[PDB]
């Protein structure tokens, strides 16, 4: 049938409506089947079950500015919360494009996991992906390149080997053992479980946690 | 409680 095991694909999180880089692990039946996929860089989530609807062949082809026509549904990067920043990958129908001397302006209606979002100013016009349509093209069986996702930091430049205090631990600057990296519900700064002067031994089951700076 | 691993998917 359609998608095979080991095949690299994109899994759409029905909640936020975004597409994530994943890989098929198993395929069961209830084209009405269940896809058990694992996310490349989300091991803490393990295997996840997906409807055939929320699974497509891994994106690979980039549509450059010149070939972007209005009314063309594609997959681009957008950050609904911080539009001026890099976000995640959603489906969108390009509404209009406007090129001047200072910038190529791309506008599209970003589709989310509940309802559309009309007339969004797409920042990354060079990173537009063509949606692989079921059947057309070959299956992705070889480990492909990585799309850049998640907001970037202008203090360490997202360089893994660099210690930061804005995107990493507000205290030391490390970036390891991230599931123990408490995040204050006030200044959004990260604090390791084992860094602040009474080192906590576990995760505060309490919904909120306000760091020392914020009491 | 929000850990950096949890708040990833905004
Ligand atoms: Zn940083
Ligand atoms: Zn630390
Ligand atoms: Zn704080």
């Amino acid at each position: 049938f359609l998608y095979k095991v080991n095949e690299y694909v994109d899994a759409r999180d029905t909640n936020m409506g975004a597409w994530f880089e994943a890989q098929v692990v198993r395929v069961t039946r209830k084209e009405d089947v269940i896809y058990h996929v694992k996310y490349d860089d989300y091991p803490e989530n393990g295997v996840v079950q997906m409807n055939s609807r929320d699974v497509r062949a891994r994106a690979r082809t980039i549509i450059k500015w010149q070939d972007l026509e209005v009314g063309q549904v594609v997959m681009l990067n957008y950050n609904p919360d911080n539009p001026k920043e890099r976000g995640f990958w959603y489906d969108a129908e390009i509404s209009r494009k406007r090129e001047t001397r200072t910038a190529r302006e791309l506008y599209a209606n970003v589709v989310l996991g509940d309802d559309s979002l009309n007339d969004c100013r797409i920042i990354f016009v060079d990173e537009v992906f063509k949606i692989e349509r079921p059947g057309e093209g070959s299956p992705m069986v070889d480990n492909p390149m990585r799309r850049k996702s998640g907001p970037s930091c202008k203090h360490c430049k997202d360089d893994v080997n660099r210690l930061c205090r804005v995107c990493a631990c507000h205290l030391c600057g490390g970036r390891q053992d991230p599931d123990k990296q408490l995040m204050c519900d006030e200044c959004d700064m990260a604090f390791h479980i084992y860094c602040l002067d009474p080192p906590l031994s576990s995760v505060p089951s309490e919904d909120e946690w306000y760091c020392p700076e914020c009491r | 409680a929000r850990t950096k691993q949890t708040a990833r998917k905004s």
